[PDB]
């Protein structure tokens, strides 16, 4: 019969596949946690000595 | 995708507009085969038997041919090589297949998801000809020599496809992009229907381009889809429709620092075209494509029409070798003295992520 | 989900561009017209370790290499197209993975850093420059001894 | 605002914060991170470029 109702089939959490970053270089880097109070007093810079 | 913002105080910065992009997947018009037998012809039962056999396999083979044509036309990563006059054929194809995966990796397609390659019989032979002629005649070398089979290649599982898609012979004209086209991203249009963000439209200085072309624009390079850092490789665009100087292409030209702020998170490329930027058509010669994908982008969706049993015709179903439903219907008109036979199937083929797919063409 | 991963990916991009700008051992090769691709990249990687050794970087400490996807592919192509199609050759042919290279562990990086197109001018160092080591400057702030300043004749 | 903490793939700190403005009925949301990257000894690092 003529004049049937139509709607939208939207699958609201069936995402199509999507891109990523592997992060591999920064996952392999050495990590360091300086003290946040010290970094504030220092103005977000710190220094380390070199050998003689 | 989201913008990055700099500093502690953000009171001057616009928040990233969320854009709920949707991609359509749609059934084609139904695919059918019709034949008829009269009441004299039906005295020999081989005609129904052989025509039914022929109809069933011809619809199965069309699902494959439609999908192969679809993937060949939509795939956005494209690499070309001339056929080698030296011994380097097959090595140059391995370098091209690995170049597709290197490009997929550089744009940010996941590295851990499974990968498939479908080689036309000539370029599958070119790979087997390299691997079979290695100086240690054992194992994979000996299989490649004796039976022309190859193991996986360049991180792809390797398949030989008897049918393959062909790119056209590209134009010899010095085409250029007119204006500086720069597409926006939208969730839905002015009628409130979802917008397909995989396609956009450009103007070109003369009507030389063809459906299925692959081309690059002089100043335009792909970016990593998350960080938006340049790959340093040209972005390839696929022609999907033509109308004089107006051409529909895939993907959209979405720059980093797009004039539309809301689409900047969705950038594909490092810049928009310069004024009068040159078009380089990659498919200089017509050639059979070799198809590559990372899994989850390329799909067949299957339907079934509601053909009723027990009224009028007699109706039956079968399954193709790809899992598609066939409906077989037979109806006899006793005034005409004829049986009409209908074989029918309903499906759609789609490439949900044109970046998860690529093609290699040899012969330049 | 989108915001968490976009921030994580920026940390990688900033590190990669930092290391690219600051690294002082550099080796370059023309892209090979012969079959010597992959061999030439191995000569460069082994030249980096030989240089690190010759300046006195400890030989015992662990070593890492991060290859852009195109040059990782060039090494995999060389190793996979060898005559004995078994073991490491077969892995490099089938799946494009490579072993450690020239004492470095080998990693494929999806994002990579870039150097600009260098000037074609015939530049020269002006004066006869010679730096000195300092603990602190004339205002008493620390001096970064990793860097110094020179004059060059034509600004390219 | 509501304030929460998470960790990236590399071990970096994410701060997530949400502020609801009830007379206009909106939540603004912020994700933020603080880091530095450094080469402490340039001589311990090198690069290779092809294409000369």
């Amino acid at each position: 019969a003529n004049q049937l109702a139509k709607d939208l089939e939207i699958m609201f959490e069936n995402y199509v596949e999507g891109f990523e970053a592997a992060c591999v270089v920064s996952r392999n880097a050495k990590k360091f946690r300086p003290g946040d109070t010290a970094m504030q007093r220092a103005g977000d810079v710190l220094y380390r000595p070199q050998h003689y | 995708h989201m913008n990055i913002e700099e500093g502690l105080d953000l009171s001057s910065k616009t928040p990233t507009a969320l854009v709920q992009r949707l991609v359509p997947s749609v059934f084609k018009e139904p695919k059918n085969i019709l034949y008829t037998l009269d009441a004299r012809e039906m005295r020999d039962p081989e005609h129904k038997t052989e025509a039914g056999r022929a109809a069933g396999m011809r619809l199965a083979a069309q699902i494959d041919s439609d999908l192969i044509s679809m993937v060949t036309q939509r795939a956005t990563n494209v690499i070309t090589m001339a056929d080698s006059t030296a011994g380097t054929q097959g090595r140059d194809l391995w370098n091209c297949a690995a170049g597709i995966d290197a490009t997929m990796t550089a744009i940010g397609v996941p590295q851990g998801i499974n990968r498939r390659s479908f080689w036309n019989p000539f370029n599958y032979k070119d790979l087997a000809g390299e691997l079979g002629h290695r100086a240690y005649a054992q194992g994979a070398t000996l299989t490649a020599y004796e039976k022309a089979q190859i193991p996986p290649v360049a991180s792809f599982d390797s398949y030989k496809t008897d049918i393959s898609g062909r790119l056209p012979k590209g134009s010899t004209e010095s085409l250029t992009v007119s204006g500086q086209p720069e597409h926006k991203v939208e969730a839905k249009d002015s009628n409130g229907m979802p917008v397909d963000n995989r396609q956009g439209t450009i103007t070109v200085s003369a009507s030389g381009l063809q459906v299925g072309d692959a081309f690059t624009i002089a100043g335009v390079n792909s970016v990593h889809q998350i960080t938006k850092d340049t790959t340093g490789q040209p972005q390839v665009f696929r022609v999907l429709a033509v109308s004089g100087t107006t051409v529909t292409i895939s993907p959209k030209i979405l720059p980093v620092e797009n004039t539309d702020v809301a689409s900047r998170p969705y950038a594909n490329v490092d810049a928009k075209p310069a004024e009068s930027a040159a078009i380089t058509i990659l498919n200089k010669n017509a050639a059979p494509a070799n198809l590559f994908w990372a899994d989850g982008s390329v799909e067949l969706m299957y339907g079934k029409l509601a053909f009723p049993t027990g009224q009028g015709p007699q109706v039956m179903t079968a399954t193709t070798e790809q899992g598609a439903t066939l409906i077989m219907s037979y109806a006899f008109d006793h005034i005409k003295g004829v049986t009409t036979a209908r074989f029918t199937t309903l499906y759609g083929c789609s490439v949900l992520v044109p970046e998860y797919t690529g093609i290699v063409i040899a012969g330049q």
